[PDB]
């Protein structure tokens, strides 16, 4: 079953890069300003030292996982004025000039479609004592030790870098990875691809335009599939979420009494004096350092996860973006053609552009080919025949051709291969 | 506030706002060290400058917000001064801010990262990206490489860690058999 | 861990023995419950610390792993999966809990700009490279690998034909020498 038409698809790989930065102050939240418990805190040593230590690795680590994954490219490179591609338009991919920020279109609706639940990274010490009316969600965190660093890219930096990486992606090919960024026709750096899945260039080249429309309406198609669907970038809307709600169950850990007269401070102090007081500071502080300890935690597995996850888009980055991967499924369903990236608030997009074979026919064919007793091997391709003809063609297209000493190998004669065939060989 | 409600809670069940005995009015209370503060140096053994970066803070405000009039004279100094720099992050203090762009040595944040330069102090600024370059596309133009070079580079993968051991008796207990039996009601926490 | 030992944890004193000698079974045991509970606390606490760094660890072992497989027992098509450029061989060190891969490779270093085109016209027929691209020089069209300069004079045995040129875009009117 040979195909003879194929199809051009474009598929999204939504995955996570980083985290919120959060940092987390135990005196404020523990004990809140007051000397007293925080004598009593300095009996339990370094188990606050070790909590922000940890908490700044991962900060540390979120960043290092950004940068390693689209800082892969030393060179800021821009695309051309002239937007000539053999046909293939690069505009919703591309930043847009006349818009503040140089996100793109289909960066644009990803950035308005996932929900960022934190009043953005600016809440001023004013912003939260004028909204007394609502008792902001971020303001109580604040309030509490829990704070949310500010990411050290930021977006318009992350799209420059995904401009760049596009610049060289569609000028340059893969070279840009390999040392020094060159330049190349589009439409030949399609014909090196084709020729990379083992397709021949002249098909393209034959039907050019049909497949850059292909891929136009492709793109266009993402552009109507993203703006409506909401649940397709769950993958990083559950991130945002679940921290948030880590913060949320935390703050709300402060109202547990664990088994104390009161869950404050203060009422305990101000009722009760040290020598039974001690106790139930001791317990209340047991509890507070137990739900930090188990939050703490429950941030190193999802910074485990999300190294994992990083890791992943950068090889993905390296793989497909700066070269073409031979993976099966790695880079989307499909003979991988190219990926091109997109950012996202704490992840990354990739449109994984594809080779998927559409309409094929049956076809009679048969290993070799028995000339005058010797036997004949496609050096590429196999045989095939419409049932009056043998011809050759590759593996993924129709194509055939008449069968020639310059199309064929000859090893050992046609009285051992099982399937062989009479026919004739045709000698230029 | 009801008639019979004396005290608000926030979400954390702390006391958020009273109701003043006396003046029938309502006071929302806030912690005295709100904002945290962080240190931005050169490592020790090279200067003693530092810088501060005040998170989420508009340096028109920063005195108030940090209680300046409270503090020592030293932090007094690091409270206002002409270094003041706003960032998307927040507001840094006691680094010049240069328009020059250069690689991060200390990230800050929001694209600001410092360093220390000899002006022999310490500098503020955006950090670069790399070099900034074009590329000369066209519809018939090719770049063919013609020499090449043949380089070396050093990928280093930790492998493995210490194999270390605990002996819960010792750490716990040190060789003392009362402890050790106390211990033994807790069950298989140390097999564990 | 150790310094956790000096820790009180609430209790009168860190130390069990000043505990059992100053204090007796029916309150001195609530202080050496406490005690037990923090240091099993702190040490439960190293240990998962260490369970993270071991996942870590053998993730990072997994990767020398295949890097040691498919750089140092192959050559590996994976790009920048062992050092920017096009990988030729690596070369393993040992280290403390460690591992250093020499990764060797190659990077084009001197360019230059040439004027292209992806097929030829011979007699209507459309030939195109088997390998490599078509290259001018502004007098002499030539076939030459992508990541080296290294033209050659087009024949029909570096070329095929499919098609005519009237179709492909780009296509340039030129002679293909015939053995
Ligand atoms: C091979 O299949 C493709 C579709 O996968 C065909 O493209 C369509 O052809 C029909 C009929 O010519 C047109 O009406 C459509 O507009 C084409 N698609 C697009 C996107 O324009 C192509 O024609 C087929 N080729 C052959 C030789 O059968
Ligand atoms: C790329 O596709 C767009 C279609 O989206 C072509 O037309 C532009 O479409 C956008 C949005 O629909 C409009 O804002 C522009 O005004 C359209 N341009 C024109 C000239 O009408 C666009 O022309 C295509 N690119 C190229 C190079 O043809
Ligand atoms: C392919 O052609 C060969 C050559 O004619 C055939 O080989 C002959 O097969 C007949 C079958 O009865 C024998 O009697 C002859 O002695 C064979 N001659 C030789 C030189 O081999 C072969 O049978 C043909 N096979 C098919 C499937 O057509
Ligand atoms: C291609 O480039 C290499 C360098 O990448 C050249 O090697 C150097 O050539 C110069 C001039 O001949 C010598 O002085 C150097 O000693 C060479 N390098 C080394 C390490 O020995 C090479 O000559 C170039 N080839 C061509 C044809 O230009
Ligand atoms: C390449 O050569 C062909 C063959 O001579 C050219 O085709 C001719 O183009 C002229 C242009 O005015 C027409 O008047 C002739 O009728 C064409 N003849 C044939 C047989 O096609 C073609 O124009 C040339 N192209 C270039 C770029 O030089
Ligand atoms: C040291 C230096 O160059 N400072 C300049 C400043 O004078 C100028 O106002 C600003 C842009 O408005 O750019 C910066
Ligand atoms: C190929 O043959 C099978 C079984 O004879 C049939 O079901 C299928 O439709 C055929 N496909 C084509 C393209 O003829
Ligand atoms: C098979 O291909 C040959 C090639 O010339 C053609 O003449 C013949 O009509 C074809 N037959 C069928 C059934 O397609
Ligand atoms: C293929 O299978 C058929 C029966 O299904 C059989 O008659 C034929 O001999 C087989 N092919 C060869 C080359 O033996
Ligand atoms: C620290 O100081 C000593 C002596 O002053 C010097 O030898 C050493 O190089 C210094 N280290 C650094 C990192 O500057
Ligand atoms: C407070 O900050 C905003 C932006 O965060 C700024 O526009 C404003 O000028 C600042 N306040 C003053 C008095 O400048
Ligand atoms: C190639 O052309 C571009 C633009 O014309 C130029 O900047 C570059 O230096 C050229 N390179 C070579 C090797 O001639
Ligand atoms: C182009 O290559 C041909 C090959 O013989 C040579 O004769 C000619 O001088 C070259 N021209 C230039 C400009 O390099
Ligand atoms: C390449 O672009 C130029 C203008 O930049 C144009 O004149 C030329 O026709 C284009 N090439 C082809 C094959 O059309």
């Amino acid at each position: 079953a040979i195909p003879t038409n194929f199809t051009i698809s474009v598929t999204t790989e939504i995955l996570p890069v980083s985290m919120t930065k959060t940092s987390v102050d135990c005196t404020m939240y523990i004990c809140g300003d007051s000397t007293e418990c925080s004598n009593l805190l300095l009996q339990y040593g370094s188990f606050c030292t070790q909590l922000n230590r940890a908490l700044t690795g991962i900060a540390v680590e979120q960043d290092k996982n950004t940068q390693e994954v689209f800082a892969q490219v030393k060179q800021i490179y821009k695309t051309p004025p002239i937007k000539d591609f053999g046909g293939f338009n690069f505009s919703q991919i591309l930043p847009d000039p006349s818009k503040p920020s140089k996100r793109s279109f289909i960066e644009d609706l990803l950035f308005n479609k996932v929900t960022l639940a934190d009043a953005g990274f600016i809440k001023q010490y004013g912003d939260c004592l004028g909204d007394i009316a609502a008792r902001d969600l971020i303001c109580a965190q604040k309030f509490n030790g829990l704070t949310v660093l500010p990411p050290l890219l930021t977006d318009e930096m992350i799209a420059q870098y995904t401009s760049a990486l596009l610049a060289g992606t569609i000028t340059s090919g893969w070279t840009f990875g390999a040392g020094a960024a060159l330049q190349i026709p589009f439409a030949m750096q399609m014909a090196y691809r084709f020729n990379g899945i083992g397709v021949t260039q002249n098909v393209l080249y034959e039907n050019q335009k049909l497949i850059a429309n292909q891929f136009n309406s492709a793109i266009g198609k993402i552009q109507d599939s993203l703006s409506s669907t909401a649940s397709a970038l769950g993958k990083l809307q559950d991130v945002v979420n679940q921290n948030a709600q880590a913060l949320n169950t935390l703050v709300k850990q402060l109202s547990s009494n664990f088994g104390a007269i009161s869950s404050v401070l203060n009422d305990i102090l101000s009722r009760l004096c040290p020598p039974e007081a001690e106790v139930q500071i001791d317990r209340l502080i047991t509890g507070r350092l137990q739900s930090l300890q188990t939050y703490v935690t429950q941030q190193l597995i999802r910074a485990a996860e999300i190294r994992a996850s990083a890791n992943l888009a950068a090889t993905k980055m390296s793989e497909c973006v700066l070269g073409q991967s031979k993976r099966v499924d790695f880079c989307g369903k499909g003979y991988h053609l190219m990926s091109f990236p997109q950012s996202a608030p704490h992840g990354v997009v990739f449109l994984h552009v594809t080779y998927v074979p559409a309409q094929e026919k049956n076809f009679t064919t048969a290993p070799a080919i028995c000339h005058d007793g010797k036997a004949h091997f496609p050096r590429e391709g196999v045989f095939v025949s419409n049932g009056t003809h043998w011809f050759v063609t590759q593996r993924n297209f129709y194509e055939p051709q008449i069968i020639t000493t310059d199309n064929t190998f000859v090893s050992g004669n046609c009285d051992v291969v099982i399937g062989i065939v009479n026919n004739t060989v045709y000698d230029p | 506030f009801l008639p019979f409600q004396q005290f608000g809670r926030d979400i954390a069940d702390t006391t958020d706002a009273v109701r003043d005995p006396q003046t029938l009015e309502i006071l929302d209370i806030t912690p005295c060290s709100f904002g945290g503060v962080s240190v931005i140096t050169p490592g020790t053994n090279t200067s003693n400058q530092v810088a501060v970066l005040y998170q989420d803070v508009n340096c028109t405000e920063v005195p108030v917000a940090i209680h300046a009039d409270q503090l020592t004279p030293t932090w007094r100094v690091y409270s206002t001064g002409s270094n003041v720099f706003q960032t998307r992050a927040g507001c840094l203090i006691g680094a010049e801010h240069v328009n020059n762009s250069y690689e991060c040595d200390i990230p800050i944040g929001a694209g600001i990262c410092a360093s220390y330069q000899t002006s022999q102090s310490i500098i503020a600024y955006t950090m670069s990206l790399g070099a900034e370059n074009s590329v000369a596309y066209s519809n018939n133009s090719i770049a063919i490489p013609t020499n090449f070079t043949i380089s070396v580079t050093t990928e280093i993968l930790p492998v493995s860690m210490t194999k270390t051991s605990v002996d819960c008796t010792m750490y716990i207990c040190g060789d003392s058999t009362e402890c050790s039996n106390l211990l033994l009601q807790y069950g298989s926490f140390c097999t564990q």
